[PDB]
This record gives structure tokens, C-alpha cells and sequence, in this order.
């Protein structure tokens, strides 16, 4: 191999099919991870409107 | 006694159908006067969810 | 699925005209051929028997031929007779002379070509053609020898749809006609290689029916025609209308029919009551299928009790539930078990249809497939062999041409077909 | 007949019916 | 996430129009033009995903699509007040039936239809980003369900391999019947799909129509309420992937869970609450009540007994207001009966699930109120006992060959009825097998 | 034909007949290099 | 900037009709060539200047002539709704058609009136400052289509020399005809075509057809909807030069790019939202279901199927609202597929243009409004199986010379035949070459 650590070189090249966290280039990653993100803000917008009342002050 | 016969799915199923609201009608109906409606969706426009606030 | 109409000689003439006023009343068409109807459920099946006129109109899809158009001219002068397409009447010059060689050999050729021309042309003008149906009886002479020749040539040009005819089959005591033998056994013969499935009536049986269920008092040749309208407009319902359980002539035929030559049945219809007796009858599912089973409500001459059932359809319209109809066919099957055959674990085929007929708050019609019809085949085979032993009247149809092994032949293919009959009746599992 | 497929004539057809079909109003 | 369901046939689309009845009044989703007009959940959820996708325009589309061979009942969809809601493409009709003749949904017409079908799903199928499986609805009795459903399914497991399909099936009742060649159809079904189904459903209508003669007070049934009992049923296994709970359970713990080996994957279904509303008022209904209900025969949508078998493993759904205490409890109490048997190899016979939501009442409905409801899957050895029932039917029809010329003119060989019915041979000798105690002398 | 009224059905791309020439759903692909390994270990100064 | 415009015979003129209504209409010239005299936007941008000319009054006027030889369709166009907005120089009619001659059109009539038609180009080219190549529109199974085309293109390309020439042509379809010697006049086209054209576009009537009636709803098309389809696609080839994007292409681009060899310079051309009212508004259409949808079989304007040969060379013009991350996705997950194919010379196969200004929609159109669309060209050695067919007709027809002497009679030698007969037999073996993969790699 022409790579100094031969793990990660063997590791890349094994087919995977987790497409979770943004790892792909394929439309399925990048839907999932606006789906996160957008989920991520909806909560932290519920959390803060149930609790914290003086945030935008 | 025999004037209205219903078939058995709009009998159970949509029983509230009037008979304007099937694809066949004459065509002499006026078409303005009827409400506007080609899909199904959770809200009809609902100003609660739709707006987005800032 | 549109059905396309052949009418053939007087009594197919005349049950047609009954028939076309039947059907034009159950889907409100009026008799100048507006459609007039209430409900889009009539409209948007209208297509099955009726043809399309510019603005509005419908046009029957039905050819009518005869060979002396006086009959044509009876039905034309009919209060329907109007709606029917003028280039659709086709008429000979001469008369058949109750005779079946002329009527298919020489006349027959000569006409045959306008007629399959008209029925080819029709035909191929629909997007999805379902099966023709033809009415004509089996006595005389137009009407089997020009309605055999006909079948026998759709059944060359189209041999992958289905076939059907409704025939009328000559009594045992009243004939109308001295030479019926021959030209039933010849019709027979014709009718059993060419046909998928044929229906049969004895004018004898619905004479028994008027008298004794309807107690008529001056019955007319309207009633009976009639009743073979009623029956026929119930067999082509599920075609038309939506229902619970679907149900397709080619669906019935599969499911009715065990073996190829086994394709004659009896018909039958239930909510048949005479006029003025407080009694209404039919107001529940065992009341149906208790009249169903009577022997005075089926169209035939043979009784069922002297055979047994190969197979059973019935195909009720209204609104009902399923359950009555499942269980009410068990509860026949199991009480009545002797007339079965034992080795078809479920003899009725059952269907139900949400659109009854007009004046009817709910109907049946019975088809049956019964062994018993083989002692009406003995019968014509014997009075073939008592009139042909002696020569009885054959020099007409040797004369028209007809050569003597043609009629030997057919008696042959009919005792054939009596014996296949008889060894059916007769198995065991062993 | 010129040595064909039977001195016949097949008539045409009218129409073809698809197989999807649209939901929108339909008139008489 | 997503889940998209293919309807075939009669049964199937019928069974469809009561399921997406159910789903769309449980989601909430209505005609756009009429307004609520009154107090709603009016809370802004995920939940439709797993059978909607939004147009961005806030229209919401189902995941179905409607096959059948006669147009009738699929004319009949596009003709009531439901036509706005599925897209035209999804609702497909062609232009004459099978004729209740397998060979000729097989061979001859739905050859011709198919590949629109794969086309369709394939579309549907790019639209998703996290499918975990098929729903089919379809009767083993008629040629197009037969032979179409068996087609389809050959192709989906070509094409999409290791994805889960869960098949919900009405099969012939064992002493009602309504077309002569039933058991040809049926026999000829079964063999293709032993070999292309992840977990089969087993349904009688005998079965149906007597609980709701016995719970239920009605005398004169008809098929929308089997197809209402149907509906609840697949809500209550679906739910599990819809709304928030103590213990869920994904589809893939269905398959993971029930089948012990790849060919004993037929299951039998049952569903507990099942009463009227005059009864509902004169009773509670625990957990241990419900728990108690589900093992008894009186319950069950199959016609066959499991008294006459071992159970090798229960699913139990429990949705509604209930605690896992009482769920132990009931558990206990059940797994301490003498008349309920498992396989001695089979220890930890039972999973268990609770969730939340429960069960919706739909305004014509005949279901009573109740706050909690279970429904069982599992899997026993009695289901042996209707497979020799079919096939004593079909050897007394096929000793004389009584039908077999309408198959042969369709296109198929008389051979292939021999080979389906060793196959299912083979697959009862596996079920006498597989119960065998592999007892050791000592 | 099979959809009526065409003059000729069109080719389809997502689906075939022959089972080495169809298009599976499930595209069984690569993870980039970044996103795996460990990398570098820094420390802190206590 | 500047592009002019050139038609020729009947189809080439009623296409015409149809751009120009388009044209116009995306501007927002009047038919009389007056701007809006009420509207006050003030920006009086330059982006008409591609295709119209200012006078000084503000009147505009195109950059187009209309040759034809029978006077009917230019009456046509000097009688009907735009007549004031050509220059009647611009149309120019002879006195009697090419009777379906190619021998007609190019020896005996078509030499008076070229020369007209060489002075109105000049005049036009005298009045640019960057002319960048030539639009023509005509039909290569008529007579004067095919005669005077040749003539007035090989005039072109020798006086004019390096300037593009780009050919939008209708090719007789593989079982749709309208006239019995298409492939006669087909081949004597295609013969001059092949050496004097830089870019030939091929269209089916057939294709159109098709899409028409399984996109759209329309049972009973006809030529103008054709028409409006050709124009909506030139001015998405055209849109690139009129208006601001983040990937401009300039036309030397598409020349430069599509075409590897000198002679492989045929191109099928195909357009993603081709969509009914009814089915657009049931459905979202993100890029990646266009991008999916450019590919299908169903959405080309051709009639070949793409699966018996290999893609050279795509190039992908999104024009609307696009970002160019999903672009790239799209791109990525087509190249995945394998029912595509690219040949193994060719790795980097895909050339991409993204434009903001959005399809216009017509007042009669059929095509509903939609936010964003792409247009493709692409090149594919499929193309070979279509001139076969044109080459068997030929064969059957010419071993018996059926109409030879109506050419003879007209001025042409009978040497002609066999020797553009054994052109297309080179172009066939040529694409035969292009498309063997070859192992010297292995
Ligand atoms: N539960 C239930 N069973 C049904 C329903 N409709 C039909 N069945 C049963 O299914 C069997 C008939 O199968 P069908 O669905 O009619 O057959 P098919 O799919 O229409 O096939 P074709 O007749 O060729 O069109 C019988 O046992 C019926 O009792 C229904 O709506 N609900
Ligand atoms: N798409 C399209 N094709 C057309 C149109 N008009 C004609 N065609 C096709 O083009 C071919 C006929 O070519 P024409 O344009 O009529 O030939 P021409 O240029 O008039 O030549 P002459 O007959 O000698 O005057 C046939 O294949 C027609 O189908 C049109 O308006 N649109
Ligand atoms: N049911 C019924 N039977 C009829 C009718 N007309 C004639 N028949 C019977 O048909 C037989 C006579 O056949 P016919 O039609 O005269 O033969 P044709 O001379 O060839 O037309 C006799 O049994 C008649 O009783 C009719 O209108 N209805
Ligand atoms: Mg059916
Ligand atoms: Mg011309």
C-alpha cells in the first residue's frame, strides 16, 4: 500500500451502508442531515419557549 | 319507495356525498359557486402553524 | 366490456324487441334515444350495450336478420322499434321454408357475407370486445340453420373470445313443427363443437310457470318473452353495475364448466309471484333461495330430482349481506347432499350486485348445470331414429343438397354426447 | 383474392381507452 | 420511517379504502377546502411520514398504489369524494380480469401490466430515506391476486433484495367458499410465496364473521366491517413505528423475534377488545382481562385451534394507557397456565411492546370506546392442520384432472400442479418436524 | 401497447427482466478517508 | 451575443411561429414590436439585443428571414397577427414548391432565389458587431426543405467559413410516414448535412406524440403543440446567452464539449417538466426527481432507446431556481446507476450550466408553471440503429428504382443514389468504431 497506515486505506475502501451523520455524497445523507439540523432547532426552540422566558431580553 | 338507491360504498363509507360532488355532472351546473378543493392536507391555510415568526 | 346482439328469426326477433325495451328502461334512455337518466351510476356503464350518436343519442348495438321481413316490419312498427340503426336490417327475398338445408345451404351463402361484414365492422370498432350474444330457437329453420352457419363463422374470426347463444328448445308434446328432429339434432350438433356456452328454454316450461306460480288467465307471448328478458338483462348485471363480489360471464364460464362438451345449463328466476295474493314473498334471503330450488321456477322440462348438479351460480342484486348468502348455500348443500356430486367439494358459485331490477326491491337468477338434460337429448335421438329409419320426410333437405352421412354423423355425435353425459352422472371416487 | 391472407377486410378501431386515467370533472 | 403499501385485487383495495379511512382520521388529514371549524390536536408532528410526503405546498399524498386487472372497483376510487387525495399514476386499472385462472394472471395479462407496477413503486421508492419495509394486502383465492401477487413479489425480490415484506392475506375458509377452483389458486399461491415473504399473515373469513357474530351483535355482517377489523389490526402494528411509547419495537424486530427458521415464517393474528358499546358500559377492562382474552379461541381471526399445537413465539402489542408492571403481571399469570404449551426449546417464549396512543373510533363505526387494546402475533404448529385440508381438496379435485384444461390452454404445463403440491408436501413434513421433541435416551 | 394508445411503450431504466441487468435500490458504496481513524493525539499542560 | 435565425419550408416557418410567439413573449415585445408604452421598470435592459435589432424609434424588429418556394405559408405569415413585426425584405416566397424533389429544389428551382437569400444574410450580417452562429430550422423529407437547405448551407459555409451553423431537424419517423419518398430525400439531406453542420439536433414526430399523450392529457394532439415543445427547447439552449447565471455557456461551449470526432456530431435532445396542471400540483419536483427523470426513455424527443448503445457526452442546462450542491448530488447518483453507461474513454462524462431565469408559460400552453427545469443534449452511439432503418427502406425501395425517373427527369444523376447510400454506410461503420471498447488497456 502506498499509504503509511495501511488500517484507514483498507478501512475506506470496505462498502458501507450507514448514511447517518453527513458522511455520503449521495441525496439520502445530505435529506437526513437537513432533517437533523432542522430537528435540532424545533427542539431547541420548544425547550426555550417552555422554559427560558427571558432570552431574547 | 324506490327513488334513492345507494350502492353499498356510499352508503358506509361517505354517506354525507351529495350527488355534486362525483366526476359526472350535467352540464348546465354553474362551476363559480362550487368552493375550490383538489387535494387533502392537514390544515385549510391555518394561520397557527403556516406563519413563520420573526 | 361491451356485448355485441344478434337476432335471428321470429322468436329471436321478437324476445330481442323485449329485450332492447328492458334494458333501455333499467338506464332511462327514452325511446327517441335521449338519455334521460337521474344518476351518473346509469351513465357511466351505458357504454356495455349502447353505441354513441352525436348530441346526446344511443344507438343499440344489435344486427337483426330474417329471411322474410315481415317479422322486421312487426318490430320496426314497435313502440322502441325506432332506436334501432336502419343499415342494421338485413333481409332476404324468399322464405325458409321451415326448412334447414335451404335456410343454411342456399340462402344462407347468399346472405351471410352483408351479415358477417356488419358484425365484423362493429366489432372492430370496439376498444376491448367482450363476447356476442345471440337469441334464436333451435326448432326452426332460419333461426337454426342461419344462426349456426353465423356462430360457425365469428367462431372462425374471433376464436379467443368467448361465445354465447340463448336457444329455445322444442317440447316433447306440443310442437309447432313436424321435421323438429332434424333440425334440433342437426342444430345441436353444430351448436356443441362451435359454442363456449349455450342456454336452453321450453316454451312447455314457461307455460307451467305462468299457470301454475303467476295463475295468468290469458298469458300472451309478451310474458314469456319477458321472462326470457328478466333472465337474460340478470345474467350481464354484474357486467354492469358495482357491487361486493364482481362476477364476469367469462368468470362464470370458467367456474361452471368442468370439462369442454359439458356447456348446456338451466336457468332460473326467483321473485316470481302472482298479482292480487296479500303474500309478497322475497322480503328475505332464505325466501329467495327456497323459491330458488323450486322446481316451478326453473326453465326447463327435466326436474333435478332425476339428476344431479355439477355446478350452480347465482348471482343476486341487492343490498344484502354476505353472510345470509353463504350460509343459506352451506345449509342447501349439506340438508339436499344426495344431489351433489361428491366429488367437487363446493358446488355454488355465489355473487351479489348492489343494483336491483326496476319494481324489485331485491332478485336472483339461478343458473344450473344439471345431468338431466341428457333425457331431452335421448328424446330427440329417438324420434331422429323413429323418423329416419323410415325415410320420413328427407327428400326436402336431399333435394336442397344434404348428403345422408351428414345426418348419421350427427345422431352419432349426439349419442356420444348422451353417453358422456351418462358416465359423468354415473362416477365414483372408488 | 391476390394469393393474401383471405379475400377479408379488417375494419379499423375507434378508440383506445389508457390504463391511468385523470380524476378531474367530468361532463355528460 | 417510511412504509409503502401495494394493494392488489378485489380484497386488497377493499381492505385499502377501510385502512386509509383509519389513517387519515387518525393523522388528522381532511379536504383542504373544509375548514375544521371547531377544536383540534392542532399540534405541528412528524407522525404522517411514515404514509405522506409533503408537496412543500403543505398537500399531504398517500404511499399507496391500487392494482387491479377489471377497472370497476379501481372506477369506483376515482369517481367519490376521495379521488382528491391519491395521484392519478398511483391508481392503476387494466382492461379485463384473470378470470379467476392463476395461469392467466401470471402468464397472460398481468405479464403485460407489470412492469408500470415496478416502475410506479420505483418512483415511490426514491421519494424515502429510511424504508423499512412492504404491506400487501391480497386473497391466495382469485387468479389476478394469485398470480399478479406472485409475480410482483418475485420481482420486488430481485430488485430490492434484503428489504422486509409483511403480507396481510385472506385465504380460503375451510368449509365456506365462493368459487369451485379455489384450492388450485390457493396450492399454486402458497408455493410462491413459502420462497418471497419475510412474515405472512394468516386470515380466515369464517374466523372474522364468527367474532362478530359472537362479541359483536351484529347478525347480518358484510365485508366492510371484516375490512374495519382488518384496518385495526395493521394501525395497531404500525403504530409502534408512529407515536412515542415506553418499549417500541421496529418491523425488523417482528422478523428478528417470530421466525426461528427462514421457511416457518406464517403467522396467526388475533385482536382483544373486540366489544360493543352496551357491554363496554357494564364492564372495566384491566390489563389481565385483555391479557387473559387473547389466548382464547373465541378471540381469534383464523379458524384453527391452537389447543391442537405448541407456540413457539408471541408478539404482544399493548397500546393505550397500561404499565409494564401490569404487563409483567399479566405475563406471569399467563405463562402459569397448563393449557397454554410451548415448544421446550422455546424458554423466553414471549416480546413484549407498549405504546401510548389509543385505538381511534371512526363516526360509523361499530367498536366501542376503550382506553387500552393488545394484539397478538404468534407462531404455532396448528397452522399444519389447514395446509391438509387444502390439499386433501385438491388431490379429490385432481385425481381427474376436473379443471386442469382452462391452466393448460393459458399457457402452463399440467407438471407444475405435481410440483406445487410436493412443495407443499414438503412444508407440512417441516411443520411435523420441527414440533418433534429431539428427546435423548440416558 | 401494455398502456394504451402509445404507439410504442417506452424503455424502462430502473427495472429489468434478466436478474444481472437490474438496478438494485440499494447502492452499496464508499465512506470517505477523513471520516474514520483517530488522529492526532495533542496534550495539555497540566 | 447576436444569433440569426433561418427558415426554410413548412415546418421550418410554422416552428417558427412558434419560437418567435415564445421569444417575444419571455421579452415582453408587443406584437407589433413596441415595447410596453405604460410600463416604467426604467432598467431597459440589453438582453432582447440577442435577437432583436432597434431602429431608433424603439420599434423592434427580428433577426429572421422565412424562405419558402410556395407562396401559402409566408402569405400566411404576412396576413396574420405579426405582420408588422418582420421586415417584408425578411420574407421571401418563390413561385411553386418542390413537389417532394430533392432534384426540384436544388438544380432547377431553388438556384433563382438563392441569391436572394445570400444578400438578405448579408444584410443582416453587416448590421452585427459579434455574431456567434446560425439557428435553422427545417425538415429534411421534403423537397425544398432538403434541396435548398443543402444549396443554402454549403453557400454558408464557404462564404461565411468558420462561423457555427446549428440545425434543428425533423427526421422521418421509424413507422410514422407522411409522404412515400421520405427515405430518398432523407439520405440526399443527411449526405450534405454530414459535411456542413457543426451540430444536428434529431426529432421524432413519433416521440412527441408519445409524450404527449402519456405526460400530458391531451387525446387528440396536433402540430402547434409540437411546435410550442420545439420552442420551449431552443430557448432553453438560447437562454444561456440572454440572461445572468453562476455557470454561463457560451454556444463554442456546447460545440466544443459534445463532439469528439468531426463526423460524431448528432445529438438527442430531451426536457424534464413535461407535466399537466393535475399532476403538477399533487407533486413536489426537486431536482434530484428531474434529474431522475432527464434519463428516462419516456421523457425524449427521439425515438431510440438508449439502452443498446453508450453515452459519450451529456451536457445539463438547469435553468430556475437550482443550487449547484444538488446539481452535483444529482449528477453523482446518475453516474451510479448501472442501466447508464458511459464508455470507458470518456470518465468525466457530464457537462452542467445553471441559469436563474425560469421557464416562461404561453397563454394557450398545455405545459403547467413550474419553478425550475433542465434541458439535455447528449451523445449516444444508439443513434446508429436509426439511420439502419432509413438505409433498409432505402435498399428496398432503390433495388427496383420505384421512382428514380421523376429525379432524372429533374436533372440528377442515377450515381447519386449509391454513392450517398455508401456515405451512411461509412457514418454507420463509423459509429460502429467509436463504440468498441477496447482492451489494449488490459
Ligand atoms: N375479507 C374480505 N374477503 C373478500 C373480500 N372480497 C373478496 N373476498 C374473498 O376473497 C375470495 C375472492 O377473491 P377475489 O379478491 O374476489 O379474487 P380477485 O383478486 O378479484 O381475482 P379476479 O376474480 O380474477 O379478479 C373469496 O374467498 C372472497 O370471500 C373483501 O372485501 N373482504
Ligand atoms: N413537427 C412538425 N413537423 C411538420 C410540420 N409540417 C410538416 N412537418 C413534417 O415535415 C415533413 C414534410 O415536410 P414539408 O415541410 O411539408 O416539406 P416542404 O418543406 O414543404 O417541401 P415541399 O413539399 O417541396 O414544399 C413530414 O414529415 C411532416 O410530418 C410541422 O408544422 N411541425
Ligand atoms: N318464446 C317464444 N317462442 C316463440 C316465439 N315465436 C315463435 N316461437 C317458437 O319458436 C318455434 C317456431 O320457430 P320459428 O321462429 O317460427 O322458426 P323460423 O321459421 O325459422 O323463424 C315454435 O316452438 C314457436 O312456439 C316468441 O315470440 N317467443
Ligand atoms: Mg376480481
Ligand atoms: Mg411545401
Amino acid at each position: 500500500c502506498p499509504s503509511v497506515t495501511p488500517q484507514l486505506y483498507e478501512k475506506s475502501h470496505k462498502p458501507s451502508v450507514t448514511v447517518g451523520m453527513g458522511m455520503k455524497g449521495s441525496a439520502a445523507s445530505t435529506a437526513c442531515w437537513r432533517d437533523q439540523v432542522d430537528k435540532e432547532e424545533q427542539l431547541h426552540a420548544i425547550w426555550a419557549k417552555r422554559y427560558d422566558r427571558r432570552s431574547n431580553a | 319507495v324506490l327513488n334513492c338507491r345507494p350502492t353499498t360504498y356510499r352508503r358506509d363509507y361517505i354517506p354525507t356525498a351529495q350527488p355534486n360532488e362525483y366526476r359526472t355532472l350535467s352540464h348546465k351546473t354553474n362551476l363559480q359557486d362550487m368552493p375550490p378543493s383538489f387535494a387533502y392536507s392537514t390544515y385549510a391555510l391555518d394561520d397557527p402553524r403556516r406563519i413563520i415568526k420573526y | 366490456r361491451e356485448i355485441v346482439c344478434v337476432q335471428a328469426g321470429q322468436c329471436g326477433n321478437q324476445i330481442g324487441s323485449k329485450f332492447w325495451e328492458v334494458i333501455s328502461d333499467e338506464h332511462g334512455v327514452d325511446p327517441t334515444g335521449t338519455y334521460q337518466g337521474d344518476s351518473d351510476l346509469q351513465l357511466e356503464r351505458i357504454n356495455v350495450y349502447f353505441d354513441e350518436a352525436t348530441g346526446g343519442r344511443y344507438v343499440p348495438r344489435s344486427v337483426l336478420i330474417d329471411l322474410e321481413p315481415g317479422t322486421m316490419d312487426s318490430v320496426r312498427a314497435g313502440p322502441y322499434g325506432q332506436i334501432f340503426r336502419p343499415d342494421n336490417f338485413i333481409f332476404g327475398q324468399s322464405g325458409a321454408g321451415n326448412n334447414w338445408a335451404k335456410g343454411h345451404y342456399t340462402e344462407g351463402a347468399e346472405l351471410i357475407d352483408s351479415v358477417l361484414d356488419v358484425c365484423c365492422k362493429e366489432a372492430e370498432s370496439c376498444d376491448c370486445l367482450q363476447g356476442f350474444q345471440i337469441c334464436h330457437s333451435l326448432g326452426g329453420g332460419t333461426g337454426s340453420g342461419m344462426g349456426t352457419l353465423l356462430i360457425s363463422k365469428l367462431r372462425e374470426q374471433y376464436p379467443d373470445r368467448i361465445m354465447m347463444t340463448f336457444s329455445i328448445i322444442p317440447s316433447p308434446k306440443v310442437s309447432d313443427t313436424v321435421v323438429e328432429p332434424y333440425n334440433t339434432t342437426l342444430s345441436v350438433h353444430q351448436l356443441v363443437e362451435n359454442s363456449d356456452e349455450s342456454m336452453c328454454i321450453d316454451n312447455e316450461a314457461l307455460y307451467d310457470i305462468c299457470f301454475r306460480t303467476l295463475k295468468l288467465t290469458t298469458p300472451t307471448f309478451g310474458d314469456l318473452n319477458h321472462l326470457v328478458s328478466a333472465v337474460v338483462s340478470g345474467v350481464t348485471c354484474c357486467l354492469r353495475f358495482p357491487g361486493q363480489l364482481n362476477s364476469d360471464l367469462r368468470k362464470l364460464a370458467v367456474n361452471l364448466v368442468p370439462f369442454p362438451r359439458l356447456h348446456f345449463f338451466m336457468m332460473g328466476f326467483a321473485p316470481l309471484t302472482s298479482r292480487g295474493s296479500q303474500q309478497y314473498r322475497g322480503l328475505s334471503v332464505p325466501e329467495l333461495t327456497q323459491q330458488m330450488f323450486d322446481a316451478k321456477n326453473m326453465m326447463q322440462a327435466a326436474d333435478p330430482r332425476h339428476g344431479r348438479y355439477l355446478t350452480a351460480s347465482a348471482l343476486f342484486r341487492g343490498r344484502m349481506s354476505t353472510k345470509e348468502v353463504d350460509e343459506q348455500m352451506l345449509n342447501v348443500q349439506n340438508k339436499n347432499s344426495s344431489y351433489f356430486i361428491e366429488w367437487i367439494p363446493n358446488n355454488i358459485k355465489s355473487s351479489v350486485c348492489d343494483i336491483p331490477p326496476k319494481g324489485l326491491k331485491m332478485a336472483v337468477t339461478f343458473i344450473g348445470n344439471n345431468t338431466c338434460i341428457q333425457e331431452m337429448f335421448r328424446r330427440v335421438g329417438e324420434q331422429f331414429t323413429l323418423m329416419f329409419r323410415r325415410k320420413a320426410f328427407l327428400h326436402w333437405y336431399t333435394g336442397e343438397g344434404m348428403d345422408e352421412m351428414e345426418f348419421t354423423e350427427a345422431e352419432s355425435n349426439m349419442n356420444d354426447l348422451v353417453s358422456e353425459y351418462q358416465q359423468y352422472q354415473d362416477a365414483t371416487i372408488e | 383474392p391476390p394469393k393474401g391472407a383471405t379475400g377479408v377486410w379488417k375494419p379499423n378501431t375507434f378508440e383506445c381507452t389508457s390504463v391511468v386515467q385523470s380524476c378531474l370533472r367530468r361532463f355528460y | 420511517r417510511e412504509a409503502i403499501c401495494i394493494h392488489i385485487g378485489q380484497a386488497g383495495c377493499q381492505v385499502g379504502n377501510a385502512c386509509w379511512e383509519l389513517f387519515c382520521l387518525e393523522h388528522g388529514i381532511q379536504p383542504d377546502g373544509a375548514m375544521p371549524s371547531d377544536k383540534t390536536i392542532g399540534v405541528e408532528d412528524d407522525a404522517f411520514n411514515t404514509f405522506f410526503s409533503e408537496t412543500g405546498a403543505g398537500k399531504h399524498v398517500p404511499r399507496a398504489v391500487f392494482l387491479d386487472l377489471e377497472p370497476t372497483v379501481v372506477d369506483e376510487v376515482r369517481t367519490g369524494t376521495y379521488r382528491q387525495l391519491f395521484h392519478p399514476e398511483q391508481l392503476i386499472s387494466g382492461k379485463e380480469d384473470a378470470a379467476n385462472n392463476y395461469a392467466r394472471g401470471h402468464y397472460t395479462i398481468g405479464k403485460e401490466i407489470v412492469d408500470l407496477c415496478l416502475d410506479r413503486i420505483r418512483k415511490l421508492a426514491d421519494n424515502c430515506t429510511g424504508l423499512q419495509g412492504f404491506l400487501v394486502y391480497h386473497a391466495v383465492g382469485g387468479g389476478t391476486g394469485s398470480g399478479l401477487g406472485a409475480l410482483l413479489l418475485e420481482r420486488l425480490s430481485v430488485d430490492y433484495g434484503k428489504k422486509s415484506k409483511l403480507g396481510y392475506t385472506v385465504y380460503p375458509s375451510p368449509q365456506v367458499s365462493t368459487a369451485v377452483v379455489e384450492p388450485y389458486n390457493s396450492v399454486l399461491s402458497t408455493h410462491s410465496l413459502l420462497e418471497h415473504t419475510d412474515v405472512a399473515a394468516m386470515l380466515d373469513n369464517e374466523a372474522i364473521y364468527d367474532l362478530t357474530r359472537r362479541n359483536l351483535d351484529i347478525e347480518r355482517p358484510t365485508y366492510t366491517n371484516l375490512n374495519r377489523l382488518i384496518g385495526q389490526v395493521v394501525s395497531s402494528l404500525t403504530a409502534s413505528l408512529r407515536f412515542d411509547g415506553a418499549l417500541n419495537v421496529d418491523l425488523t424486530e417482528f422478523q428478528t423475534n417470530l421466525v426461528p427458521y427462514p421457511r416457518i415464517h406464517f403467522v396467526l393474528t388475533s385482536y382483544a377488545p373486540v366489544i360493543s358499546a352496551e357491554k363496554a358500559y357494564h364492564e372495566q377492562l384491566s390489563v389481565s382481562e385483555i391479557s387473559n382474552a387473547v389466548f382464547e379461541p373465541a378471540s381469534m381471526m383464523t379458524k384453527c385451534d391452537p389447543r391442537h399445537g405448541k407456540y413457539m413465539a408471541c408478539c404482544l402489542m399493548y397500546r393505550g394507557d397500561v404499565v409494564p408492571k401490569d404487563v409483567n403481571a399479566a405475563v406471569a399469570t399467563i405463562k402459569t397456565k397448563r393449557t397454554i404449551q410451548f415448544v421446550d426449546w422455546s424458554p423466553t417464549g414471549f416480546k413484549c411492546g407498549i405504546n401510548y396512543q389509543p385505538p381511534t373510533v371512526v363516526p360509523g363505526g361499530d367498536l366501542a370506546k376503550v382506553q387500552r387494546a393488545v394484539c397478538m402475533i404468534a407462531n404455532s404448529t396448528a397452522i399444519a392442520e389447514v395446509f391438509a385440508r387444502i390439499d386433501h381438496k385438491f388431490d379429490l379435485m385432481y385425481s381427474k384432472r376436473a379443471f386442469v384444461h382452462w391452466y393448460v390452454g393459458e399457457g402452463m404445463e399440467e407438471g407444475e400442479f405435481s410440483e406445487a403440491r410436493e412443495d407443499l408436501a414438503a412444508l407440512e413434513k417441516d411443520y411435523e418436524e420441527v414440533g418433534a421433541e429431539s428427546a435423548d435416551m440416558d | 401497447s401494455a398502456f394504451g394508445g402509445l404507439f410504442s411503450d417506452p424503455p424502462l431504466v430502473s427495472t429489468d427482466i434478466d436478474p444481472k441487468k437490474t438496478d438494485p435500490y440499494d447502492k452499496m458504496d464508499t465512506i470517505p478517508s477523513r471520516y474514520l481513524g483517530k488522529g492526532m493525539s495533542i496534550g495539555r499542560c497540566p
